[PDB]
RNA sequence: CAUUGGUGAGCAGCGAAGGAUUUGGUGGAUUACUAGCUAAUAGCAAUCUAUUUCAAAGAAUUCAAACUUGGGGGAAUGCCUUGUUGAAUAUUCUUCAAGUGUAACCUCCUCUCAAAUCAG
């Protein structure tokens, strides 16, 4: 009820960086801001790790067999993953900026281009324990001249090349015994020679640079080396390459130009399969899988990812976020529906296990920012500064009705009744809260007596009078029926906004400008008691600011508070990188909370590191946006002073780290925020982290952990073996001692595996007792899974409980009826 | 002795034990190779940033250093490792069992002396190869020609020659031949320390007196000699840099500085490193630089610049002294308190016996800074009590941190040693804060707490009263008084409501922190060694005296769990992160693991050493251990938060071809079954040879024999055997029927069959027992039959909890 | 009288071989530690020079190439473009016009404010 734990980032779909499938093309990996997200797609499923790095990502790859994640920052902060286990093993520090980790294809050793080094190192071991210094570095190769920004290996582990923005391309090996065999150089292009190539055979060599250029080279004759057979231009004419990549079985080059355009060739035949616009916004990163049948770019530009098919004319995802837009969050009365606002319009619908948009409204012209559920989370509405609300429903997906005011007035928050007839908003410039019918498009009431913006607005679940937050330090409450249309201030003495009600409706959480929550009767007038923020809130002070955080009055209030669904706790989250869970009667902050903890995000650090303030001004706060090779980086469109503007370059600054809406589950208390990096999930439904157990196996090894007593251990050894003999062997072998010491540390993973053993083989068996302590003790130990994942245990659970009732309590009837007939028969009498 | 929740990841929090530390040059940069134990480190000598750590815990403790460029040889008991980069690349195990002194290196060459006083010679394979491996030969000794040896050292431009130095003199060997090529005669004192010499043929040696002689072998001479007043000297080195100057370091640890040309004491510096610990242990200018690195005994290692000369017109009379520069230092004593500071496993704090704290930062070995102790400046402003030659604050007990509002005010409470009070500290300044916080019943402060608020510090007496002192101007709240034996662990809930306490009168007792009443006072049985809470879960687990640890619910109101199962004074105990675990450490050398919802050791480490301290952290990540030797903190990997490790009572023990498989027929005894084959015949059964075996099963009393035709009978047929009982007045064979049925659910298999035996027993004579009622025959069989029934209503308590369970589970 | 103002005397009071203040310099952290240099599989680090050089590999928009300009005018003189003229050998160059052609080249703007003062 206190302890939650990161889940599950949303969304802001591609920032920076390299994008890769895994072995399988299920597992696709995107960097976000500064984490990891992993879609998979046809188990169609989101997830990003627990973790998050500290500047923005650079580098990213995977294992061969998916066991191992390397996200490497900008300035090379290298983290180790348990990728199977979404765990960190061993935070590494590349002191240079790197842009390309491949991991062999055997798996054995990955490498790193870095600067004009090439750094190669063994794969750390993921069964073996984590060491202190794991990384083991086998060579080093810096035969290049200028920054080495492309990397590959064969399809064999014993050849690597890299390329430069110097004119080289160059092979060696692992082992410098293979060095004689093939250590040359490529040159020869005209320019950044962006990606080279091996074929599937390893004898052609696929070159491809900047300028629009492939050589194909080949070891032939006029000993004789390595000369240029043919050369292939795709003549873009002022459009020139971002990003090149090569699926060599199928011999497919994948091309990113700086126009937005993308070509596709057959490399023998260098011919051109469909030339697509991804638009006007370059591909920043091409991907393919092994088996070669889906694409992946991603505009750093927009922030967007495609997963494409090249040979079919299909998509399989068009993800397109917006950063520093998340400004309404919203959960369903369902636990699994969540929505998301924005300020470019976008309203999505997200599952919170299957993290996807599965609806979106892109009708909206302007700022989207107040949502909230009404009618067991049937209808969804949206109040805007586009002049409206429109409502949305969850069924058709369709707008129902946009409405409307008289002077076509922006719309700062919005609050829906249960009772599916009142809407009530408030405006940021019109401070009259009004009133709309849902059935019909005029409004109720004008509510009058803001002077100043009406900040928050909410409802009552009990009574549902309505609570407006004045910027005139005062709430007012409104009671609206029994035809009254009655009305009470509440004076608080500080600039109020955030309102959020108790779901009673008898009390009410208040933001002032001091960061002091306070609690108000609704039923009374005085005030309950307050609780205080401004002590407690993890501020940050920027690059450019010029005073310190303890004495900054930058983000030391709250943007959203929100009751818990007893009413008895309360999450709250600013401007700052603080979230705030404070417990209600009590009357104390249970937990704190960081949102990211990003050096290029402003309020992120509490201190600021003194080497980099100089004699005058820091050292971050230089324009390094002038050095870009690329001209479109080097281009300058930065408004002076906008702030929370357009779009992300135009601020001339780091993004803020500011939360906007916060909100909690009704089910199981999680609690969702959209920050300035997406939707982030806190929850308590603790041991969703996947783990799995006893990765490389014999029948011999379980019945050896049998005879070595690693009984648990042994049960996941014939759990991953699957032959019933085996089940029974060591079902039967582990003592009754540890049976629930057993099933406690049982993953879900084989769950409906036991629970259908168990559920089959006991009702043909004469170990009644001995199979009833091992559901006792499973569903005792994990019944919380089958909490969730009803449907999951459906038919395992079915024949447990015909082995409990049929099998197992006829004998405990044939028991008692025996028991009830001795206590007649001993306590009664007879005759003559 | 292996552990299989945890693994041992590194001993934080060492710099140095006070072995000769080794120097070596990566081009024009340096690098120093110190030991702990059987651990070396490498920094950088620019930063004192660390470097490297070994692969390895050596299997005995490290005994020499020495490193050229890329290699770094480690030397302990028979072995030598030849490291590249902290990695064993080759061990040159002696062919002794002699345990190695020294070691050298130079050419094509490695030796290492041993103390037999013979020195083991090591080719390389080829000069063309970098590290030797080729056994070469052993050289020895005997006491007509030198003493024990002290040293090996290579003076420079001397062909194959080693010098090697013993307590009385000097030797010269051509190490390609083998032969003695000189011997130096006698010093008269006890030789205790070489070092070669940036001048030609001269080896400087400081004696068991304080002497230091530079000696030649072309000449064979003492060139000149140089006196110290009664101080031990412990290490030589030279200043290359460009002015002629001499370090000699004592056992004393002080370090004083010669200019052999002005023939005059430099500076001398006094008590660089611990006098107790060794003195000065190891000192040497890097070459060709005016920096002089300092290696103590007491876990530190500093560095000392000659500044440049102050006088233009002078230079070389003028010195300044040598002043501090950089240091890496570790606790000179073992520590005996730490605790885990912030919530994402970063800082350590760890307070010693040296009485002093220390930050270490798990993260990285730099960031780990001593904490200061310079008090405030009393805002009272009538001075302050304490002696003015300012000592150390005394040893501590007891450590409290909350990070809540951290760096707004004070957050850290040390209960040090017999003071009344408690000091408290930043945790942010790394400096002792304004508030002491006092027991106001003059008795000392045996255990501390914090509120999770921030702005409370809890103080329990040796007296029993606990002072409630606030974090904002250091006032007091209130003073309860529940014990009056001594308090020994304080805590509060997470939500700051109900406060709890253990005592050293066997009390722990419930008080609420909003309200003032005393809820709960629970009586054990032994008095109350420690108390550990877990804010996110409300437990509170504590030692006692009964050798258990008892984790007590806080809202139930009662004992939740206690494991028994330790064998000594439990030292200290942590929860998990998540409540799942508790790791115990006791004076018995284990170190055991619990599952806390069943309450089972599920694994013990035996170690060597008695573990103090165990501290789980925050995260699900890492475990602390102190031992009662060693300095550093052992940092042990938690493998559950990886894969996992299996969960077995195994503690107390130490301290196929055919892929098929027959059901075992009754697992235990104790456990209940059924008859093999079909369930149905229950179904059956409820919708003369026998009475001769049933007879000679009742003259034995035992009637295992009837019951195996009894199964095997045909359901029809008995429906005249029991209706066929011979019971009009003995009621025998009603009496020897029930008894085997009685008998026959004694070993519990086929349970069914004898409750059906039992109903067709009433379908049969339910009235002929029924009209001699009170019968004291019958009577007696059917109260062993209740006797023998009453256990299984243990499957009834299982039926309906596991029916109720997976309806409230499937439904919700 | 409150001084709740400090000076000023003092005293109770605190109080271990001083107390209080102010500042210079340097070091340590202020992101999570795998060593320096080089031509880099290796050599160096007292040195790469009297093997560093031969060798191979290595040349498209047949000239795509201001993604970048404060806004108006014009844009004489330049340039661009085609129209058009001559010369040389299928192309440059001489000559010439048409261009609400033009980041060259000419001007107008991109200063005068409920800021304050001042007579009425």
């Amino acid at each position: 009820k206190s302890d939650f734990k990161f889940s599950n980032l949303l969304g802001t779909v591609y920032r920076q960086g390299n994008i890769t499938f895994s072995d399988d093309g299920k597992q696709l990996l995107s960097p976000v801001g500064n984490r990891v997200s992993v879609f998979d797609l046809i188990n169609n499923k989101s997830f990003t790790f627990e973790y998050e790095h500290r500047k923005n990502i650079a580098a990213i790859d995977l294992n061969k067999q998916g066991t191992l994640l390397i996200s490497i920052d900008e300035d090379g902060r290298a983290i180790l993953v348990n990728f199977k286990a979404r765990n960190v093993l061993h935070h590494f520090n590349f002191k240079e900026k790197c842009s390309a980790v491949k991991f062999s294809p055997d798996g054995r050793l990955f490498a790193l281009a870095s600067g004009r080094f090439l750094q190669i190192w063994k794969t750390p071991d993921v069964n073996k324990d984590r060491q202190f210094a794991p990384f083991v570095r086998h060579r080093v190769h810096a035969g290049h001249f200028q920054d080495i920004t492309s990397l590959t290996w064969s399809q064999d582990s014993r050849f690597i090349l890299t390329t430069s923005k110097d004119l080289s391309a160059k092979i060696w090996s692992v082992d410098s015994e293979e060095k004689n065999l093939a250590a040359t150089t490529f040159n020869g292009h005209r320019d950044y020679v962006m990606g080279a190539f091996f074929s599937h055979d390893q004898e052609k060599i696929y070159t491809v640079s900047k300028d629009g250029a492939v050589f194909v080279w080949e070891f032939t004759k006029r000993k004789y080396s390595w000369r240029i057979t043919k050369k292939h231009f795709f003549y873009a004419n002022q459009a020139k390459v971002k990003c090149v990549t090569f699926h060599p079985a199928t011999r497919l080059l994948a091309v990113g130009f700086t126009s937005g355009e993308f070509r596709l060739y057959d490399l023998p035949d260098f011919t051109l399969i469909q030339q697509l616009s991804m638009g006007q916004n370059p591909v920043n990163t091409v991907s393919v899988n092994q088996t070669g049948e889906w694409l992946a770019f991603g505009s750093s530009k927009l922030g967007q990812l495609l997963v494409y098919e090249w040979q079919s004319e299909s998509y399989i995802l068009k993800q397109q976020g917006h950063f520093d837009s998340t400004n309404s969050l919203a959960y369903s009365p369902d636990g699994s529906r969540v929505v998301t606002a924005s300020e470019d319009g976008k309203i999505k619908v997200w599952d919170i296990t299957s993290g996807f948009c599965l609806a979106t409204f892109e009708e909206h012209t302007s700022s989207v920012t107040a949502v909230q559920f009404a009618k067991r989370g049937q209808v969804m509405f949206s109040s805007s500064l586009d002049g409206t609300v429109r409502a949305w429903d969850l069924i058709r997906y369709r707008n129902f009705r946009t409405f409307t005011g008289t002077e076509r007035i922006q719309f700062n928050c919005l609050a829906v009744d249960p009772s599916g007839e009142v809407v009530c908003a408030g405006s940021l410039d019109n401070f009259d809260i009004h009133v709309w019918s849902v059935q019909t498009g005029q409004l109720l009431d004008a509510l009058s007596g803001h002077e100043g913006p009406v900040s928050c607005l909410s409802f009552s679940q009990e009574n549902s009078v309505l609570a407006s937050a004045s910027w005139d330090k005062t709430i007012r409450i409104w009671s609206i029926f029994g035809r009254s249309q009655q009305v009470e201030p509440i004076e608080v003495y500080s600039d109020v906004l955030a309102l959020s009600m108790r779901p009673d409706g008898k009390e009410v959480a208040v933001s002032t400008l001091k960061g002091q929550i306070s609690i108000f009767n609704i039923e009374d007038a005085k005030q309950v008691g307050n609780i205080d923020c401004r002590k407690d809130i993890i501020s940050g002070r920027f690059n450019q600011d010029r005073f310190t955080a303890k004495n900054s009055e930058r983000s030391k209030f709250f943007t959203t508070i929100h009751y818990s669904f007893d009413g008895m706790a309360i999450v709250a989250g600013g401007n700052n990188n603080s979230i705030c869970l404070y417990d209600v009667p009590n009357e104390v902050l249970l937990k704190r909370f960081i949102v990211s903890r990003n050096m290029a995000l402003n309020g992120t650090l509490e201190f600021l590191n003194s080497k980099k303030m100089t004699e005058a001004g820091s050292l971050d706060l230089i324009d390094d946006a002038g050095e870009n090779s690329d001209l479109e980086d080097r281009i300058d469109n930065s408004l002076p002073g906008s702030q929370r503007g357009g779009d992300l370059s135009t601020r001339k600054m780091r993004p803020e780290v500011r939360v906007t809406s916060v909100q909690f589950s009704p089910t199981a208390n999680a609690f969702a925020a959209a920050s300035t990096e997406g939707l982030l999930i806190y929850s308590t439904n603790d041991t969703i982290l996947f783990d799995p157990f006893d990765l490389d196996v014999t029948p011999h090894s379980t019945v050896e952990a049998l005879r070595e007593k690693q009984f648990l251990n042994a049960l996941v050894m014939a759990f991953r073996l699957n032959e019933e003999y085996l089940i029974n062997k060591v079902y039967e072998a582990i003592p009754i001692k540890e049976i629930p010491l057993v099933a406690s540390n049982i993953p879900a993973i084989y769950l409906p595996r036991i629970l259908k053993f168990i559920g089959d083989f006991a009702i043909e068996s004469q170990h009644i007792e001995f199979n009833l302590i091992w559901i006792k003790a499973l569903l005792s130990a994990s019944g919380g899974y089958i909490n969730e994942h009803k449907y999951l245990f459906s038919t395992a659970m079915r024949s447990i409980q015909r082995f409990i009732v049929r099998v197992a309590k006829e004998v405990v009837n044939t028991t008692t009826d025996n028991k009830y007939t001795y206590r007649f028969l001993v306590s009664t009498d007879g005759s003559m | 002795k292996n552990s299989k929740i945890f693994s041992p990841f590194r001993i934080i929090g060492n710099v140095s034990n006070g072995v000769p530390f080794a120097t070596g040059t990566l081009g024009s940069t340096f690098y120093i190779v110190t030991c702990v134990g059987k651990t070396f480190q490498i920094y950088d000598a620019n930063t004192l940033h660390l470097l490297f750590v070994s692969e390895k815990e050596t299997p005995s403790s490290i005994v020499a250093l020495s490193a050229h460029f890329h290699y770094v040889y480690a030397a302990y008991e028979n072995k030598v490792g030849i490291y590249k980069r902290g990695i064993e690349e080759h061990l040159l195990e002696l062919e002794t069992d002699a345990n190695v002194e020294h070691l050298c290196i130079f050419g094509d060459y490695l030796c290492a002396s041993t103390d037999d006083n013979s020195i083991f010679i090591y080719k390389k394979s080829d000069p063309q190869d970098k590290y030797p491996s080729e056994f070469y030969t052993k050289l020895t000794v005997t006491e007509i020609q030198g003493g024990e040896i002290v040293s090996l050292q290579h003076l420079a431009t001397y062909l194959n020659k080693l010098t090697v130095v013993t307590k009385s003199n000097v030797l010269l060997f051509n190490v390609r031949t083998g032969k003695l090529v000189f011997t130096s005669n006698e010093f008269p004192d006890q030789i205790t320390t070489a070092e070669p010499a940036p001048v030609l043929d001269i080896i400087a040696l400081g004696t068991v007196t304080g002497e230091v002689i530079m000696f030649n072998m072309r000449k064979g001479k003492r060139i000149r000699t140089i006196k110290i007043p009664q101080s031990r000297i412990s290490s030589l080195s030279f200043r290359t840099d460009g002015s002629s100057h001499l370090s000699v370091g004592t056992s004393s640890g002080d370090l004083i500085f010669y200019d052999l040309d002005r023939r005059s004491r430099i500076h001398v510096l006094k008590n660089i490193h611990r006098e107790s610990y060794g003195g000065v242990t190891q000192a040497t200018f890097l070459n060709g630089q005016p920096i002089i690195v300092t290696s103590g005994g007491d876990n530190s290692l500093k560095e000392y610049v000659f500044d440049p000369s102050l006088s233009q017109g002078s230079g070389d009379v003028v010195v300044q002294p040598p002043r501090y520069l950089r240091s890496r230092g570790g606790h000179s004593q073992p520590p005996s308190y730490i605790a885990f500071a912030d919530s994402q496993s970063h800082f350590m704090l760890s307070a010693s016996k040296d009485r002093s704290l220390w930050s270490f930062s798990l993260r990285k070995d730099a960031q780990s800074q001593e904490m200061s102790q310079r008090l405030h400046k009393k805002q009272d402003g009538g001075r302050v009590g304490g002696s003015t030659i300012k000592s150390k604050f005394p040893e501590i007990v007891a450590l409290a941190i909350e990070n809540a509002r951290i760096g707004e005010w004070e957050n850290i409470i040390t209960a040090h040693k017999d003071e009344k009070f408690a000091r408290t500290w930043d945790m942010r300044n790394k400096r002792v804060g304004r508030w002491t916080f006092d027991t106001t019943d003059d008795g000392f402060v045996k255990s501390v707490a914090m509120s999770q608020c921030g702005n409370f510090g809890f103080i329990g007496s040796s007296n029993g009263s606990i002072t409630i002192y606030n974090m904002q101007s250091g006032i007091l709240r209130k003073k309860y008084k529940l014990h009056k034996r001594a308090v020994t662990g304080i805590s509060l809930d997470g939500m700051n409501r109900k406060m709890v306490s253990c005592g050293l009168d066997g009390i722990v007792g419930f008080y609420d922190f909003n309200k003032s009443t005393l809820l709960g006072k629970l009586k054990l049985d032994a008095p109350i060694t420690a108390m550990v809470y877990h804010r996110s879960s409300d437990l509170f687990a504590l030692a006692l005296d009964d050798l258990s640890i008892v984790v007590i619910d806080a809202v139930t109101q009662r004992v939740v769990r206690q494991l028994w199962g330790h064998s000594n004074r439990i030292t200290a105990f942590d929860f998990s992160p998540e409540g799942r675990w508790i790791v115990s450490a006791s004076l018995d050398s284990t170190i055991r693991t619990w599952d806390l919802p069943t309450g089972g050791c599920i694994d013990g480490i035996i170690v060597d050493n008695v573990a103090t301290n165990v501290k789980f952290s925050p995260n699900g990540d890492l475990l602390a251990t102190t031992h009662v030797t060693g300095n550093g903190i052992c940092i042990w990997t938690n493998r559950a938060q990886f894969k996992t490790v299996s969960t077995r009572t195994i503690d107390e023990s130490e301290f196929i071809d055919f892929n098929t498989y027959t059901s075992l027929e009754q697992i235990d005894k104790e456990l209940l079954t059924l008859s093999i084959g079909p369930r149905s015949k229950m179904n059956t059964l409820l919708h003369s040879h026998f009475t001769k075996q049933l007879r000679e099963g009742s003259q034995s009393k035992d009637y295992s024999s009837l019951l195996a035709t009894l199964i095997n009978f045909s359901p029809a047929a008995v429906d005249l055997e029991i209706r066929s009982l011979n019971s009009f007045e003995p009621f025998d064979e009603i009496v020897w029927f029930i008894d085997a049925l009685t008998q026959g659910l004694k070993s519990n298999k086929n349970f069914e069959l004898y409750e059906t035996f039992m109903s067709l027993l009433f379908k049969a004579h339910g009235d002929v027992i029924h009209a001699n009622n009170k019968n004291q025959d019958i009577a007696s069989a059917l109260q062993n039959w209740e006797d023998v029934h009453k256990k299984e209503d243990r499957l009834d308590d299982l039926v309906k909890f596991c029916m109720g369970v997976a309806a409230f589970v499937t439904t919700a």
